[PDB]
């Protein structure tokens, strides 16, 4: 028995032991109840305006379109305090864990990112947060990992399975399964058991909200299409969502295709991959020929969730959402590209999503088309990564 | 077959409670797990437990998250598995055999396709451990058609109508993390599992109502601390399931 | 002859070399020309708010001034496209030099910051970028230099002198000497020769105007104080410009006081240092007793300049503004308090002012007062600096 | 005094041009700068132009600023150029001593006491590099106090107002970086600086209408070739300063 729908057509639920399954009920119960409470809105909007920046800037791009009948828009979640969209949600979601009379978060990362920002929220909110990472990830983001620990969070490593995200998940659940009492498990992305997924997007859908505001008000027409890179899903539902009922307008998103998708080594499993269930969900995997789930590959490793949003691959079957990939070369020229023509450093996640803009622009130059691309992230902690490979 | 009932009727003819170990499937090796498995049995176990090695189990503490790691070092997969339960039933024509299973190895290449291959090799049960009471339709519905008792965990936060639908949905022996409620909504009978690494839990368990007990992890243990003699590991698997069988007569 | 004077009482003025004061005298032409046109406004508003993300946010930091009578809001320069207030007069700046047709950008930076700014300035309105930058510093500031020539921006390594921002600063106007035709010296301070300290106080003077009227808004009242660190003065000048007629107002600016005053390793001319000329200006200087122009010492890179506004210098002499200094220890501690208070990361030059506000408050934990710090740069790039020191 | 006046007077009745070296007081040595001077002076200077090394010349090329860098690893200080000058007028009583400064260590210990300082030593002019004749009232009034003549730059991008001021506030000799338009002001005679490092240019700058030619790096490039080799240094400055000189004939 659920107050929403778990599913997204045949994508979601709440794939978790049995012991899980009141958290979730309590969380949803929590959620429905925070949604129409207009205190609770107001104290969020609060938030995400005094605190994180909002409403963020809707930039348009002219040095990059020129000479082409594309017109380029780029929704600054860069500009977002912490650096990225993820700072959207996790507020929201601490907000409810307070609501709920909860002390502590429980929160998994890979890039850092979520870590990051699940950290400086629980500061704010006074609340004492302890972080899962992949001993792998934490050797290769030592950055992150100081300043989770200087926001005053516990950040623990994660040596079991792949020592990856996929890895720093399992771990969240099974700390929360017996915890979940005091503690609130700060799920980083549009995916995971029912209520998540629905939880995420409306604590992401801000950005879709505002981009229509600001699209309106600077053209005077919605956006042709809105395009978004899809790790696990967040940044993209939240820009899709508002736009949704919008049929004319295209919904894009895009998956990691790393060093191509023929090669085996990529991150696109809405596409690529295989329907298979795990992590509390029925979703898109990347996973064996056995039913054993793998590792997402992309030279940005935000896009390392290996699997995806059960509403993306509902938004997919349909036919609502189109959703391509963007190898490391082609993300990695959008990077060099927005840097030199409009002096903004994209996040490599973000990158994705703008070298696809830049090739249906390039492709068909005399196309008149309107486009938004989501900027997720600022890409200043790609800087070293960027800085290997070239030359 | 009705090997949990038969199992359960023979226990009961006799005051006795039933102890299920639990061990990964090919920890440490094909070879070994067999022996550790036939030494489970001549030991005393009146079923067994099995787990299939998964990548992420998320419902596993360290015990098991290391046992599949051995497994999975030693190549094992799920069809190695499946072929291994072959040989074991066909050694053992009336011990129970239940599965640990995770949803995806289920769902994988077709649920009703995976109890067909439990049933063909003689597995008895199978418990999914990502799989709730909410989402389990599909997998008792196959469980059934295809002879195999679907098993579901009784968790310690339960509320009665959890009760209800365990009892009604559960087949072979209901997996408790109360006793008299579920005994009230003919629920299979119930193992106690959840911290079982010593006799006087498993007499406690039977003295409690429950049919028996299940030692989730204490057996994987004892493999992970005589990894460097296979002759010990046997040695002092036989010894402690031989403690905890007569702990429930 | 000046259209505007020079002179802030004793300080200030016009010393350089003959053969640029034509380029000056152009240029102050150019900005009184501009600041009294609608469309260089308007397209100066456009940048700042749809390019920049301006308004920047007010965020009252409650955490940190629990148990006292302060209520402490730091103003989120942080949140500035960049990571600092630095953008806000680079942009004019690039606005000015195109209004006077010129086409190339010539720029000083110490810390990167600068230098950075100036490229992301250039990229967006299509100005060939050249940067000089004291050998010394483009050594320990290879991210920002990286950052800079993905931008486009040609990075110019100075050895001569100390190699530091001073020598990078003469080297500036060396070039300037003989291509001011065609080029604009985008100078990063309100210092240097006259019309710079005036400009660059006018291109930063929405600091203190939002901060103004966001203040109002949220508490009905102006601040009893204003804290900003004071490098060369521009973000300090930014943040107190609108206030200066508000009398009520306490205008507080914040030198780096290095290892310690008496240590004589620090970077606090206007309190502690002697009028001098140089890089165009009478102002407090580092400076030997021969009067040989010195470096400034701070944990704090950015805080280099050693030398201040000619405003400030003014504003210290008729007691409008008071100056004090805090220790690269105090500053730490600030930066290590507001990121596990408050979940913000600020720049190691921002804690300084936030550091002096903690004392204001701690000191006299009765006192009711209402302050308002300007966090002019977010800290990402200080998380090595900090590591190292910590433990 | 009147050194520059009683030279251009000698000057002009042999229809001959002035030739001003440059160079930076204790480059590389106080030593070595003392005899490169007396050599300068051997070799047929007409004036000299002198350096005071400081800290931050932003109106030097590498040439200059790699001079001050030598006198400073050598530990010049102003105080030692004021040694340094003062010999040299012992040494010479006529020729004309300007110097080259940096507005900073004029008003460092206050401006009058540093035109006291250049008048007690035996100076005759003094160039502040960064101030504009817009800035120059305080450092001229001084300089005029203490009979020093102060000198100014006539920049190439001038303007009739400049070449107005210019022709009112210097004296000694006006340094072009417009000849017509100066002797039309009554202003100081203009010595050619900037680019002369060849005869030709010298006799180019006398035929031009000039009084002479001001040296303002070539000097220092003989130095900075000649580091490792003292006397072939002073050898070679003889050899350029005598060729320059003969020019200006
Ligand atoms: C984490 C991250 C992503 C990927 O996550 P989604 O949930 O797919 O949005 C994308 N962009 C940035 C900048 C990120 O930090
Ligand atoms: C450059 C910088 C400063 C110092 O410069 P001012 O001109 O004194 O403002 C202060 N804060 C930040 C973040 C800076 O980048
Ligand atoms: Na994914
Ligand atoms: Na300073």
């Amino acid at each position: 028995t659920t107050l929403l729908n778990p599913y997204f057509g045949e994508f979601g639920g709440m794939y978790v032991p049995q012991i899980l399954m009141p958290a979730l009920n309590q969380l949803e119960e929590a959620f429905v109840s925070a949604q129409k409470d207009p205190e609770f809105q107001a104290q969020f909007a609060d938030l995400l305006k005094n605190y994180a920046g909002r409403p963020t800037a809707l930039t348009k791009c002219q040095n990059i379109t020129a000479g082409t009948r594309t017109t380029l828009y780029l929704k600054r979640e860069d500009l977002l305090h912490g650096g990225a969209h993820k700072t959207n949600q996790v507020l929201g979601q601490a907000l409810l864990a307070k609501r709920m009379g909860k002390s502590e978060i429980i929160a998994e990362t890979g890039a850092g990112q979520h870590g990051v920002a699940s950290a400086l929220a629980s500061a704010l909110l006074g609340l004492k947060c302890r972080i899962y990472m992949g001993a792998k990830d934490v050797e290769r983001q030592s950055p992150n990992v100081f300043r989770m620990r200087l926001m005053g969070a516990e950040v623990i490593p994660v040596h079991s399975g792949s020592a990856t995200l996929k890895d720093a998940c399992n771990e969240a659940l099974r700390d929360w399964s017996g915890s979940y009492e005091t503690a609130h498990y700060m799920l980083g992305t549009a995916a995971g058991p029912h209520p998540y997924p629905t939880i995420v997007r409306e604590f992401q859908r801000m950005i879709g909200e505002e981009t229509k505001a600001q699209i309106l008000d600077k053209e005077g027409r919605l956006p042709d299409a809105v395009i978004a890179c899809v790790g696990g899903g967040s940044n993209a539902i939240g820009m899709f969502a508002d736009f949704i009922n919008d049929t004319s307008v295209g919904l894009i998103g895009v998956e990691p295709g790393g060093h191509g998708i023929e090669t085996g080594e990529h991150g696109a499993p809405l596409k690529h991959g295989r329907v298979g269930i795990y992590f509390g969900m029925k979703a898109p995997m990347m996973q064996t020929a056995d039913g054993q789930i793998e590792e997402s590959y992309s030279i940005s490793a935000g896009l390392d969730f290996p699997s995806v949003g059960p509403q993306h691959a509902y938004l997919n079957s349909i036919g609502r959402a189109d959703y391509v990939s963007i190898t490391d070369d082609e993300a990695l020229e959008a990077f060099k590209t927005l840097c030199r023509h409009e002096g903004i450093i994209p996040a490599l996640e973000s990158s994705h999503a703008l070298a696809h803009a830049l090739k249906m622009m390039r492709e068909q130059p005399e196309k008149e088309q309107l486009l938004v691309v989501n900027l997720s992230g600022r890409g200043d902690k790609d800087i070293f990564t960027v800085h290997d490979i070239l030359k | 077959m009705e090997r949990y009932e038969n199992l359960f009727a023979q226990l009961n003819d006799r005051r006795e409670g039933a102890f299920v170990p639990f061990v990964t499937l090919g920890d440490p090796g094909i070879e070994q797990s067999l022996k550790i498995i036939d030494t489970l049995i001549d030991a005393g176990a009146d079923a067994l437990e099995l787990g299939v090695p998964f990548s992420d189990p998320l419902a596993d503490g360290p015990t098991i998250q290391n046992a599949n790691l051995r497994a999975f070092a030693a190549g094992v997969t799920p069809a190695q598995c499946f072929e291994m339960l072959a040989i074991i039933r066909e050694k053992h024509p009336t011990i129970p055999i239940g599965l640990l299973m995770y949803a995806n190895l289920v769902f994988n290449n077709g649920i009703d396709a995976f109890y067909a291959r439990c049933e063909q090799v003689g597995v008895d049960s199978v418990l999914v451990a990502d799989v709730p009471v909410e989402e389990s339709a599909p997998f008792r519905q196959a469980a059934l058609r295809h002879n195999i008792a679907p098993i579901f965990i009784c968790p310690p936060n339960a509320d009665d109508d959890l009760l209800r639908q365990v009892a009604s949905y559960g087949r072979g022996y209901t997996y408790l993390l109360l006793i008299e409620k579920l005994k009230e909504y003919h629920a299979a009978p119930a193992l106690q599992g959840f911290g079982i690494s010593s006799p006087e839990q498993v007499s406690a368990a039977v003295r409690a109502g429950a049919a028996g007990a299940i030692s989730g992890s204490a057996i994987v243990k004892i493999i992970e601390k005589n990894l460097a003699s296979p002759k010990q590991m046997l040695a002092e698997l036989r010894s402690f399931v031989s403690a905890m069988k007569a702990a429930s007569r």
